[PDB]
């Protein structure tokens, strides 16, 4: 089905993992001398501002494919301890970044780091051949 | 067994925030102008099939009291209303003395004479000779100063500029809408004073048409409620804060100002003109407004039974009139055809309620020179230019901004009288059920998936 | 050679299809108070809007090679019913999109379906080894 | 260590290919009627396109991988005629440049050509299967 | 140093009476002989 923009939002996280490409596709776009022009302007310069500083993050971490991806970082236990069968299955994306908000960019650190790490790695082992 | 992060994008993840909305009007509004439309000029045409999403098993947390969408609706109507009489014709060569008389009428003596024929002298395209001309005013317009020799209200106050006759102060439907990256959430519920969560909530992307009318103490062609009557307040029991009542049923109210004015069109410069009240064609008659005497009875019977959901089952509710101060607050300040009317809403308001064919009319009266939202700046005062022809306007009734007494341990009873003043609380009435949400996609997750080397 | 930009638009879809990374290389950049700084500034703004109006679906599907790609959806024939070499040596870009561009939004959805589709069972491949 | 935005700017070329995914980072982003709000824009707006400017080439060419990458162009020895352990261990990024800049769009036609190249010979292998 | 490139094969139906950077150009030559006399010197004390 197609349950629209953000449908799967009071959804567990195994359910509204199915539903990334639409709440993708409505995140950037669906005259006199006035004071609306600008209105509508600097907000349309936030959209975009908004979109590229989480696609800079997706491109510096390991992942430009822009849909869903796994990493080399392990999940440290002190995070959540919690386990797969009890976030994908009774939790909602909400509930979990209201738990995760804490370690968020801490995260971040660790994804560039790894990410930085793994190029490095591959130049080397296509210099060989 | 050892879990690792995946990251996300595209996660239903929202949270508060407040960014710059954008207006969205239909195409209508764009069709109806001759620069007669006060804010359409460069709005955006509303999607013709809007779409609105329940979010199933959402509930969110509304708060009506502290939402800011409120304040960027009203700050940007103070700024529209300020541009819009920039480029205007200013009337600083009036305020000139004025030799003014009784109107042309034999009234019994109880009749203070509330229009003025007054004569003054006027500058003619030319910086030369003056002009002789005559005009018709209000008696709220003008004070003696010390022949009955007047003076405009305002010239001791701030400057003046007339409103262009071009432009038109018609309320049409504003959908308010957010950025991309954002949304706007709209809750669902029949009984919801406001705040606290929302069982079903839905979102979309740009509110319904709420028309910006500007009234003080009676909300008109306003959103009714759903079933049983609305009542919404920050603090039931202080009472310095106000309480908003929103309608179920509409009640007609019906106002007119008999008087067939005429426009008499003085050259003041080489460009300017102004525009003054001639003769009137008829009879001398004041503006009034009917309010059918039956629908408003069930409907005050029907916000005093929801008034004893809070106060207590048995007890007594009085209504009181204002209790005074300036016209705007002690009227039902309001523009209708043009002319800025100013209603005793003393027959509405004085009646009890215990435990268990004909209109009420109301005089109203009429006044041009306003300065409401302190005059963009502490200069500008606005004209409203005199009106050809009889107005008749039929309005609903949609909502209260009352105010309750502080008796404190004073009675079982307490009474409740119109407020206003802040007109913030015009559009708390429509944007109750709204509000704004910024979307951070981005969420990481564990799971037993490792991308290789 | 080097025909510039938009140099084969009335050439075959095989002949245009040598010419890609020359109109894709034009496609984004080649003050006093006054009206021309904003006359060219929603216009720079449009450009920006323009392109990542494409670069989104281009990232939502498949490909973010952005120079040419193949897709796991079948071609439909009720859509043309035209051959192979009758298209790519027979026909112009402009004519082939007037035919196609009133099926044009629906391939969109059967790409961005495909395509989440995909990356969704390529993550239970990652995750079982 | 992370000696932070440009730390590694007078250090050798092999010192600072450690800090690429820094000098990344920071490279995008870290009120009424006025004079401040444009002067603000512009400069915001000028921020998106001297960073759309190098994503297009790097698209275009054949790494979005945007962190570091080899190509299929051999490495012309009239451009320099220096070693490979005394620039990467004995020259600062600052002076590379200076030394390179006479040649620089030259290099950029080249990776075009070889990218567009490489997906066009891609496509006829994906296409025999 | 401009640069046109001729596309060949290439046949574009124009209209003229219909186009768009006509009105453009002389709106914008509207607002511009307007806003240069804004802040120039006012006449209103002739006219005598
Ligand atoms: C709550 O909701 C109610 C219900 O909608 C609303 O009532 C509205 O009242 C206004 C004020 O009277 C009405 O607007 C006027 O309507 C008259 C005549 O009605 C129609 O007549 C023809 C067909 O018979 C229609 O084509 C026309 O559009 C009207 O709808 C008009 O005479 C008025 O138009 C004049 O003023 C407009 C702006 O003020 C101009 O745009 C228009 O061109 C007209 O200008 C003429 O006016 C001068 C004399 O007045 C004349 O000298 C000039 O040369 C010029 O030619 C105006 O449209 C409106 O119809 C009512 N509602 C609806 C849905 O029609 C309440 O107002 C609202 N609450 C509040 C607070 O407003
Ligand atoms: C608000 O106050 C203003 C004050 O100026 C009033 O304006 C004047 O009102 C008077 C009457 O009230 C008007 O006078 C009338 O003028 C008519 C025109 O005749 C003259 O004009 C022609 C050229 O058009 C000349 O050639 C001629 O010689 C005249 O000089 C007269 O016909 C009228 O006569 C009638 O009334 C008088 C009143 O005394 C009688 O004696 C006559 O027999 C006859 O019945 C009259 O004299 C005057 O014109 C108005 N001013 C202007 C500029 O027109 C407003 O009327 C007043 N408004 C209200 C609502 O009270
Ligand atoms: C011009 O203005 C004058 C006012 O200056 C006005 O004259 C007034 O007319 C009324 C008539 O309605 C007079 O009022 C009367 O007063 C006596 C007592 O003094 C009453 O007894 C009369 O009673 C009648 O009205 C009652 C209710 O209305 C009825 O119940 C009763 O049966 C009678 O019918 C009456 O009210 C008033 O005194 C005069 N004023 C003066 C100063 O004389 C005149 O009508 C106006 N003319 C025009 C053409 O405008
Ligand atoms: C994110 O991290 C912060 C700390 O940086 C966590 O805040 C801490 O939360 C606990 C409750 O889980 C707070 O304890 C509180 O103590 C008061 C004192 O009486 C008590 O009244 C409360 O009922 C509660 O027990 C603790 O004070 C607070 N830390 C600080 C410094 O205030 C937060 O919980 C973390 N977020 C999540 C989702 O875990
Ligand atoms: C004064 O109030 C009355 C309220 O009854 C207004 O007439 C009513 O207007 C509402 C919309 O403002 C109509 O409701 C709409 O009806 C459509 C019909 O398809 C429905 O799909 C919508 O969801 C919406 O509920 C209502 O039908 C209409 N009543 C009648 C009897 O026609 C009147 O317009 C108001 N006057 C003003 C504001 O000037
Ligand atoms: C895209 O789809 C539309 C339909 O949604 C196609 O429009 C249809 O085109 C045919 C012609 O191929 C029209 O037939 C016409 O009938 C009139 C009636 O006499 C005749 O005078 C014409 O010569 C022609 O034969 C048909 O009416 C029209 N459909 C509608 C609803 O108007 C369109 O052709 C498609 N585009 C392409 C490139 O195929
Ligand atoms: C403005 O109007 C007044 C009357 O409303 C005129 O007042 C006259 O002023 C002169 C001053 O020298 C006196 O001599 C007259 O007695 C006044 N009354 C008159 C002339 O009726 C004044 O002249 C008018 N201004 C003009 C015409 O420019
Ligand atoms: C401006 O004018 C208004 C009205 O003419 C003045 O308000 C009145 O002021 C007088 C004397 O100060 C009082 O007797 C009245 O009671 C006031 N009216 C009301 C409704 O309060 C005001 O003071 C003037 N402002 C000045 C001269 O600065
Ligand atoms: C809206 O109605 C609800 C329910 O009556 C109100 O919730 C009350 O909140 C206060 C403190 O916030 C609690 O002490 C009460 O116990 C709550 N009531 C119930 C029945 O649990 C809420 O305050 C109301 N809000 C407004 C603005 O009227
Ligand atoms: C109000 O007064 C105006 C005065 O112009 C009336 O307009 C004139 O009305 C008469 C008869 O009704 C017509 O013969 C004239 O042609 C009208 N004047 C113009 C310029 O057209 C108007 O009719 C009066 N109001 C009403 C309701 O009749
Ligand atoms: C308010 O005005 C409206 C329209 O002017 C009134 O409705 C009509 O009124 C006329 C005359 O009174 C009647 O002949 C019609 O039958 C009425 N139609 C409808 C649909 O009501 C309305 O009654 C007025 N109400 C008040 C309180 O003034
Ligand atoms: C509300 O009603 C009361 C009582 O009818 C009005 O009070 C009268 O007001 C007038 C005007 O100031 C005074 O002359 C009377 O003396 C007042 N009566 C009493 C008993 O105080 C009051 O005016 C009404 N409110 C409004 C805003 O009109
Ligand atoms: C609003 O209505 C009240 C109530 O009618 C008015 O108070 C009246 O004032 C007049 C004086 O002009 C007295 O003769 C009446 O007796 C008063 N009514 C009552 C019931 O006492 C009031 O004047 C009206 N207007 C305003 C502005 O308050
Ligand atoms: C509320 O309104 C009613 C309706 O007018 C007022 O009743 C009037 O009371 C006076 C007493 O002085 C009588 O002389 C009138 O005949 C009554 N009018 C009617 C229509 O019955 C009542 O006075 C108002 N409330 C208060 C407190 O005065
Ligand atoms: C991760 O968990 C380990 C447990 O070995 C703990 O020592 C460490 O501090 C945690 N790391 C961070 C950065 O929180
Ligand atoms: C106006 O009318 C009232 C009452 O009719 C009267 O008392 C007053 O003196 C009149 N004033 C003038 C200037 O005619
Ligand atoms: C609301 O009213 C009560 C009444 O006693 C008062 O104590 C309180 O301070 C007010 N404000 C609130 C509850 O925020
Ligand atoms: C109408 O309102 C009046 C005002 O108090 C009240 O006396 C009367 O009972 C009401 N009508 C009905 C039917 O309740
Ligand atoms: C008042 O009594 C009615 C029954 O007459 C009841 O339905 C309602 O809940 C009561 N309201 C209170 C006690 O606030
Ligand atoms: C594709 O062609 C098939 C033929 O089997 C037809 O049934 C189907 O409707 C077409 N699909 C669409 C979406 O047009
Ligand atoms: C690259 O070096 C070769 C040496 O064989 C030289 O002939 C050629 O001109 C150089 N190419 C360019 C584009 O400078």
């Amino acid at each position: 089905v197609f349950l629209g923009f953000l449908g799967a939002a009071g959804s567990t996280m195994g359910a509204a993992s199915m539903t990334l490409t639409v709440q993708a596709r409505n995140l950037l776009s669906g005259l006199k001398l006035t004071v609306w022009g600008i209105k509508q302007l600097q907000a349309r310069v936030l959209a975009v501002e908004r979109y590229l500083r989480d696609q800079q993050l997706l491109g510096i971490w390991g992942c430009s494919g822009k849909l869903i991806c796994c990493t080399n970082v392990p999940w440290n236990s002190s995070w959540s301890n919690r386990n797969l069968s009890e976030i994908w299955d009774n939790m909602t994306w909400l509930q979990w970044d209201k738990e995760i908000s804490n370690y968020t960019q801490i995260i971040y650190g660790l994804l560039e780091e790894s990410q930085n790490q793994q190029e490095k790695n591959e130049q080397d082992l296509l210099a060989l051949d | 067994e050892n879990l690792w992060v995946t990251v996300y994008y595209g996660v239903p993840v929202w949270k508060d925030a407040e960014t710059t909305l954008f207006c969205a009007s239909d195409a209508k509004a764009y069709e109806t102008e001759k620069h007669n439309v006060w804010a359409t000029h460069a709005c955006v045409p509303t999607d013709p099939n809007p779409q609105e999403i329940h979010l199933e098993n959402v509930t969110e947390e509304f708060n009506m009291w502290k939402n800011n969408m409120v304040e960027q609706m009203h700050t940007d109507i103070i700024s529209l209303w300020c541009q819009s009489l920039k480029p205007c014709v200013k009337l600083t060569p009036l305020c000139v003395t004025l030799q003014c008389t009784n109107v042309t009428n034999n009234i019994t003596d109880d009749m203070r004479g509330e229009l003025k024929n007054c004569s003054f002298n006027m500058t003619t395209e030319l910086r030369d000779k003056k002009q002789k001309v005559y005009s018709l005013f209000y008696r709220l317009d003008v004070v003696q100063i010390n022949n009955k020799e007047y003076r405009l209200i305002n010239c001791n106050t701030s400057a003046i500029t007339q409103a262009c006759p071009k432009v038109s102060f018609e309320p049409i439907p504003i959908h308010y809408c957010a950025p991309a990256g954002f949304a706007i959430l709209k809750c669902k519920d029949k009984k919801f004073n406001g705040t606290g969560p929302c069982p079903s909530v839905s979102t979309v992307q740009c509110t319904h048409g709420i028309k910006p009318v500007v009234s003080t103490q009676l909300l008109l062609n306003g959103s009714l409620a759903e079933e049983e009557v609305m009542i919404r307040s920050e603090n039931i029991t202080n009472n310095a804060k106000n309480i908003l009542v929103q309608f179920n049923t509409p009640v007609q109210i019906n106002c007119t100002r008999p008087n067939n004015n005429t426009r008499k069109s003085i050259r003041i410069g080489p460009g300017q003109a102004f525009y003054a009240t001639g003769d009137i064609i008829g009879d001398i008659r004041q503006a009034h407004c009917n309010v059918s005497k039956a629908t408003w009875n069930e409907t005050l019977g029907k916000v005093v039974k929801q008034l004893r959901k809070h106060f207590g089952n048995n007890t007594i509710i009085r209504f009181a009139n204002s209790s005074g101060g300036d016209l705007e607050v002690t009227t039902h300040s309001f523009n209708c055809g043009g002319e800025f009317f100013y209603c005793n809403t003393s027959g509405l308001f004085n009646s009890t309620w215990i435990s268990n064919n004909d209109s009420i009319t109301l005089p109203c009266r009429i006044k041009q020179i306003i300065n409401m939202w302190q005059g963009c700046g502490i200069g500008q005062a606005m004209y409203a230019p005199p009106i050809q022809g009889v107005i008749r306007c039929v309005s609903n009734i949609t909502g209260l901004i009352l105010t309750r007494d502080g008796g404190s341990t004073n009675s079982t009873t307490e009474t409740f009288r119109p407020g206003g003043g802040d007109m913030r609380d015009n559009w708390r009435s429509e944007l109750y059920k709204y509000k704004v949400v910024k979307i951070e996609p981005l969420g990481v997750a564990p799971t037993r998936c490792k991308r290789r080397v």
